[PDB]
């Protein structure tokens, strides 16, 4: 009620604020434009009704597929409202380089790359996306997966991709990230067909812009149709397979960054202790040994110790999976 | 149907596909089933009023 | 400020003009106009009343 | 004055043709009294729209 | 049809010519067992309408559980070609090839 | 109708399925009450003149 | 070349889940064709769906027979059919309907007896022609390399040229880089 | 007092219950009905705009509905790891908020034996003073969904899940649930407790992707916890010095709470029989027994 | 003809109010686009009303205006039925567990519903059915089982020998089974009174 008293004193002008604002036709959505005079829009109920623009809002600011107040009375709208190596280079030249120098590829060549593609085993993979982010130069883009396509009541991801390509058009150009495409693949299966093809249209097609990105990650490429659709674009395809011997000296001295490791301890010793690792799984290991360190009460782990859990939680991972 | 069948003449009532309908029932959202059963029972007390 | 008992006069013309304004009554929406003379402030007479065409504005 | 008539015989029985003139009160009339108006015996005569909503709901 | 084609021209023509009646009837109203009421609903129309003049191209397609549903579709047909109805009035036309 | 829940009063249920509650004129007996019947209102005044089988 | 607008229909997208489809289709089709301008109308893959299946087994799809069917019908006992043409094409010979010929309907039959190189040549010249390329071409050596490719295929080979072209550190395609896109896309 | 009875229009005759959607920074917000209407109004007085919580059903009217109100309606290296994980933002502070870690992540327990005894035993070690939520067993995961953002209302507590187990329908639902408990549009909420029987059963990616900290395997029925257990039970018994707590706790396999207690129930009633207000081992052994044989037999 | 203006108020809908407030305002459950909640009229008390049924309620002003609506067999179920009187005096000190019920498999011949009822008689005890007619809301019937410590529970409805669909029928009767099942964990998880018994019959492979 306090709160409410100073509110309630103020209540006193908003009868002769009562006037205007007040018409509500419970915002009808538009779907296209033949004519400017004349656009028709169908409301929630399903009945498409039709009325000219008002000079308070311009014509330019009228968006496809917007919600915006209108009014129940005139018709009219008086408002609208807002609501690795080699392969890691390769893979690296076609993100990071482009972004750092967009004139050098245009005065040294036609046009900038596309993207790659990653199949096969998981591996390392996941973790060199994350790792991108990190070392992003301005702003981190948005990653969007697989499995938001796939959903119950179908038709829904049409608007999903549409939208979130125009906030990409919105972003002008920004990294787009794609995921799992073997749940979207594997060409009552209609309904997905729908969605992949719409997708491929959405990727081939210049229409938002032609120089955003292109990303393929799974597991399984049993899907023939990216597959034969992808060279008329996408290139730029490389192996993948697991991480080399070598090459988690990389991900330790990108995560030397974390706790004080002492320098008595090997880092191709720890890298193949345990084969067949992944870049999240020596992060799970390094996260075990500043555990271990927090528990042994001391300010610095040493390999001796933390070996132990390395070898357990390596092999007791390797039990089920 | 009982009144009229016995104003009229002495009509044949036949029943059939009783497996269905008279199967007994329990949840009262599925009461309706009770209800028709108890109607059942009504015109089986009928029918046995009308055994002479 | 002063304020007195008013009673609005009314004769069979503008009833009869209102009925066939009834008839004239259709969801279109309509205007009408009521003339007379005033011959005090407490009293109001209507004599000549008359329809309008139909507009799609209202 | 401004005599202000409005004729809705769609809803309107054909048992009675009887109708409400309205009026307009002023803005500023809120502070004091609603209504300064004598003869108070033709308000029963004015109790014909005895509907329990539009009356004391407007 | 087998020498050559331009039958359809024929009746085509005498379509422009009089025809009675503007009416065509697709080859396989199967593809569209729920076809079978799609038939005698199109059979009922022309019921309705007295005059009718059949048109039917290319009919040597379905003259030919796989096959005894095609021949359910016969008897279908035989059913109702062979029913009560009045062929005195009604004309029916069929091209083919072989 | 529906039902009667007293004299000379009772409930009557409109084709959308919503229930009215209006009560009867004195003209109209009880043979009109019978819970199951065919009952026509009025479509302004919803009053029931007489009722059909 | 045509300057007008084009239109994109594939095979598979007459094949739906709906039934009764294809009367809709094309009619509506042929209502926008009404309505608009004298625009350019392509489809492709006639032939798989165009298919009478021999075999009198089983199949899915039925539906693009009778709709070419009404669609010949549309093309011949009606006037209206002087209008804005609809242009058709098949990959495959095997299938062929002895009813498609006709003025409205397909007329024009060209057989392509293995297309020569230098013409490829020629229109690859033309596609490329507004890149910058260092004017020394022999032509003799990626006229030879060219076997049973397509033109999107030449296009994805200067577009592959261009694409190692940016990393060689060189502003100005040269002719070995044409050879080696070949070499490395197929 | 006038001021506070003027407003008895828009509370009165004209008014109706409608359901909020969301609240705007424009002032204007948005309600829904079962026609899904919305009306666009400046705010009033009498609402809290901040812990109303939208989503929910309010205060409509027949007028330009302007609100005038709201209506509300071996384990002892595993078992101190994940007390340093579920505790960690809990009494002795001081070993984390020097550095701290903090991954919010949840963890994974399962065993051999399972039967929910140890996933209870250490379930009822956090009951002391806190929020608990059980979820036994496992159209969409619509009630999933209401489970997590309850959650999200309660995630100033602990939520503990127990008996994690078409054909292809569970498949997308895991992947739905994985990718909900991911938390990929929002932080870290609440600490969600894995718990299950064999972890063969399981799909890999409910290990990488869900628990990036810690999973440990279950190396023996662990006597001890069931021990204090039984200690806490029998707390209000009495016993004497001849009962050994070890050779029953060995003896039982796969018991509940509610099992224990009717155990324990028939012990002190087989223990009536002879009016003794103390319960020896063999007695105990023997009621036992009866139990034992019960669900055996069926 | 005063009336009449009651008749241009096109009638009037019928009022349901499931739950009463403490600020005295009455919310009315009503067809959807319904639920208008608003204090009744003056001159009839808030009180008196009742929650959870329907009234009359103004489709303008929304007033209430008023509420609406055999030796063998007795020799052997003679130490059964009899069995709880006086004896759970000395069965805290014999501390024996209670029997649940008891049951006979053969055809309907004679007697049936008739045995129960005779030895309810001679028992001197009240005999309550089920019977569900016009949730779960089984516990009632323990609320009145707690309300009279003596009692006699037999089935008539469940000996069936007439008709089923013995595909989704035993999944009907799977659900009285269930209810029966649940019951039965009831009185053996734990008692509020005794005289406590349940009387099954099956002429069938049930």
């Amino acid at each position: 009620a306090p709160p409410a008293l100073w509110d309630l004193a103020a209540d006193k002008q908003t009868l002769q604020s009562e006037q205007p604002l007040q018409v509500a036709r419970c915002t009808k959505i538009i779907n296209a434009d033949s004519e400017d005079p004349k656009y028709i829009i169908n409301v929630k109920q399903f009945a498409k009704f039709v009325v000219d623009l008002s000079d308070q809002v311009a014509p330019t600011d009228i968006e496809e597929g917007m919600r915006v107040g209108v009014d129940r009375n005139k018709y009219q709208i008086h408002i609208p409202l807002p609501p690795c190596k080699e392969q890691i280079e390769k893979l690296r030249e076609v993100v990071e380089t482009p972004l750092l120098h967009p004139e050098r590829f245009v005065n040294l060549g036609i046009e900038p790359p596309k993207g790659v593609l990653l199949f096969g085993p998981p591996g390392t993979g996941k973790t060199l996306c994350a790792r991108a982010v990190a070392n992003r130069t301005d702003a981190c883009f948005i990653r969007v997966i697989g499995s938001e396509l796939v959903q119950k009541y179908v038709g829904e991801g049409a608007r999903m991709v549409r939208e979130l390509f125009e906030m990409a058009r919105t972003k002008k150009a920004c990294l787009i990230f794609f995921d799992e495409i073997d749940a979207i693949g594997g060409a009552g299966d209609n309904e997905v067909q729908r969605t992949m093809l719409e997708l491929i249209n959405q990727l081939d097609g210049f229409d938002p812009r032609g120089n955003i990105k292109v990303l393929m990650a799974t597991n399984r490429p049993d899907t023939l149709d990216p597959a034969l659709m992808r060279p008329g674009r996408l290139d730029r395809k490389i192996e993948f397979s697991l991480p080399d011997l070598e090459g988690r000296t990389h991900i330790f001295k990108i995560h030397a960054r974390s706790m004080s490791v002492e320098r008595d301890i090997r880092f191709e010793l720890l890298a193949r202790l345990c084969p067949n690792s992944t870049g999240a799984e020596i992060r799970s290991v390094c996260t075990e040994a500043g555990m271990f360190a927090i528990r042994a009460r001391r300010k610095i782990a040493t390999e001796k110790d933390f070996l132990e859990a390395v070898n357990k939680v390596i092999k007791s991972y390797a039990k089920f999976s | 149907v009982f009144r009229l069948a016995k104003e009229n003449a002495p009509a044949i009532i036949f029943i059939d596909e009783i497996d269905a309908i008279a199967t007994k029932r329990f949840d009262a959202q599925t009461g309706a089933d009770r209800e028709v059963q108890r109607i059942l029972l009504e015109l089986l007390n009928q029918m046995d009023g009308f055994d002479q | 400020a002063v304020d007195t008992a008013e009673q609005v006069y009314i004769s069979s013309l503008a009833l009869l003009k209102m009925l066939k304004h009834g008839r004239a009554g259709v969801p279109m929406e309509v205007m009408g106009l009521m003339l007379g003379e005033f011959v005090d402030d407490y009293t109001v007479r209507v004599i000549d009343v008359f329809a309008m065409p139909q507009s799609g504005t209202g | 004055r401004a005599v202000a008539v409005v004729v809705d015989p769609i809803q309107s029985v054909k048992g009675k043709v009887v109708i409400d003139a309205f009026r307009l009160i002023n803005a500023n009339m809120m502070v004091l009294g609603h209504e300064p108006r004598q003869t108070t015996s033709n308000l029963g005569h004015l109790n014909k729209p005895s509907i329990q909503a539009l009356i004391h709901g407007l | 049809g087998p020498p050559g084609t331009g039958k359809t021209l024929l009746a085509r023509a005498v379509a422009s010519q009089l025809d009675c009646n503007f009416l065509k009837v697709v080859s396989s109203s199967i593809v569209d067992g729920e076809s079978a009421r799609l038939i005698r609903e199109m059979f009922n129309y022309a019921r309705d309408h007295q005059p009718c003049i059949i048109f039917m191209d290319e009919i040597d397609a379905i003259g030919g559980s796989a096959d005894r549903e095609i021949q359910r579709t016969l008897m279908e047909l035989l059913n109702q070609m062979d029913g009560f109805d009045t062929l005195h009035r009604v004309k029916m036309i069929m091209a083919t090839n072989r | 109708f529906l039902e009667a829940v007293d004299q000379n009063t009772a409930i009557v249920g409109s084709t959308t399925g919503s229930n009215y509650y209006v009560r009867i004129l004195s003209t109209i007996d009880r043979e009109l009450l019978k819970p199951n019947a065919s009952v026509a209102l009025h479509k302004h005044s919803n009053a029931l003149v007489d009722v059909l089988p | 070349q045509t300057k007008a607008t084009f239109l994109k229909l594939a095979g598979p997208q007459l094949v739906q889940m709906f039934i009764g489809d294809g009367a809709k289709l094309v009619r509506d089709a042929f209502a926008l064709a009404k309505e608009k301008a004298p625009s350019i109308i392509f489809i492709d893959e006639l032939d798989a769906i165009g298919t009478k299946r021999f075999d009198s087994e089983k199949a899915g799809d039925r539906e693009v027979q009778r709709t070419m069917l009404e669609l010949l019908n549309q093309l011949d006992g009606f006037q209206p059919n002087t209008q804005v043409k609809v242009i058709a094409a098949t990959n495959r010979v095997d299938i062929l309907d002895p009813a498609l010929l006709r003025s409205g309907r397909l007329d024009r039959k060209i057989e392509f007896p293995m297309p020569n190189e230098e013409a490829r040549a020629r229109i690859m010249q033309i596609h490329s022609r507004k890149m910058n390329v260092s004017p020394d071409v022999n032509y003799e050596e990626l006229a030879r390399c060219t076997d049973d490719f397509n033109g999107a295929q030449c296009k994805a080979v200067c577009v592959e040229a261009g694409m190692i072209a940016l990393r060689r550190g060189a502003t100005e395609l040269t002719h070995e880089d044409y050879m080696e896109g070949i070499l490395e896309v197929q | 007092e006038e001021e506070r009875s003027k407003v008895d229009d828009l509370r009165g005759t004209p008014m109706s219950v409608g359901t909020l959607e969301e609240i705007i920074d424009d002032n204007h917000a948005i309600v829904s009905t079962s026609v899904g209407s919305e009306h666009y109004v400046s705010i009033l007085s009498f609402v809290d705009k901040d812990l109303l919580e939208p989503g929910c059903s309010v205060l409509l009217n027949h007028k330009v509905h302007a609100v005038i109100g709201v209506l509300m309606d071996g384990l002892d290296n595993q078992i101190q790891e994940i007390k340093e994980s579920v505790e960690l933002p809990l009494t002795h502070p001081e070993y984390y908020e020097e550095m701290g870690i903090k991954p919010p992540k949840g963890v994974i327990l399962y065993g051999p034996p399972g039967t929910g005894k140890t996933l209870l035993a250490k379930a009822v070690a956090n009951q002391t003073s806190a929020t608990f939520l059980r979820v036994v067993g496992s159209d969409g995961p619509k009630l999933v969904r209401e489970l997590f953002r309850v959650a999200e209302e309660h995630a100033p507590s602990i939520v503990f899940i127990d008996e994690i187990d078409g054909e292809r329908e569970i498949q997308r639902t895991m992947l739905e649930l994985l990718n909900q408990l991911d938390g990929f549009d929002s932080r870290g909420d609440v600490k969600v407790i894995m718990a299950t029987n064999r972890i063969e059963t399981l799909d890999p990616a409910l290990i990488r992707p869900g628990r990036i900290d810690r999973k440990i395997e279950f190396p023996l029925p662990d006597e001890k916890t069931k021990k204090r257990i039984f200690q806490i039970h029998t707390s209000r018994m009495t016993l004497a010095d001849d009962v050994t707590l070890d050779d029953l706790i060995m003896a039982k396999d796969d018991l509940s709470g509610a099992d224990i207690k009717a155990i324990c129930t028939e012990a002190g009633l087989m223990a009536l029989r002879e009016r003794r207000m103390k319960v020896t081992n063999e007695d105990f052994k023997k009621s036992k027994e009866n139990v034992l044989y019960k669900k055996q037999e069926g | 003809r005063e009336e009449l203006q009651l008749l241009q108020e096109q009638g009037s809908y019928v009022g349901e109010v499931v739950r009463a407030m403490d600020k005295k305002k009455v919310l009315v459950k009503v067809h959807p686009e319904g639920k208008f909640v608003v204090d009744v009229d003056k001159n009839i008390d808030i009180n008196d009303v009742t929650p959870n049924c329907r009234v009359a309620l103004r489709n303008d002003s929304y007033t209430l205006h008023k509420i609406l609506p055999l030796d063998k067999q007795i020799k052997e179920i003679k130490e059964v039925i009899e069995l709880p009187v006086k004896h759970p005096e000395l069965f805290e000190a014999l501390g024996i567990a209670q029997p649940k019920g008891v049951l006979l498999y053969g055809p309907p011949g004679t007697g049936k519903t008739l045995l129960a009822r005779a030895v309810a008689h001679h028992t001197d005890c009240t005999f309550i059915r089920v019977s569900g007619s016009e949730a779960r809301m089984v516990r009632e019937l323990f609320v009145m089982a707690r309300e009279h410590a003596p009692s006699i529970i037999f089935m008539d409805e469940i000996d069936s020998i007439g008709s089923s669909r013995l595909e989704g029928g035993s999944g009907g009767d799977s659900e009285v089974q269930r209810t029966m099942l649940e019951l039965l964990n009831q009185l053996d998880g734990f008692e509020a009174t005794k005289n406590i018994k349940v009387i099954m019959a099956t002429n069938r492979i049930d």
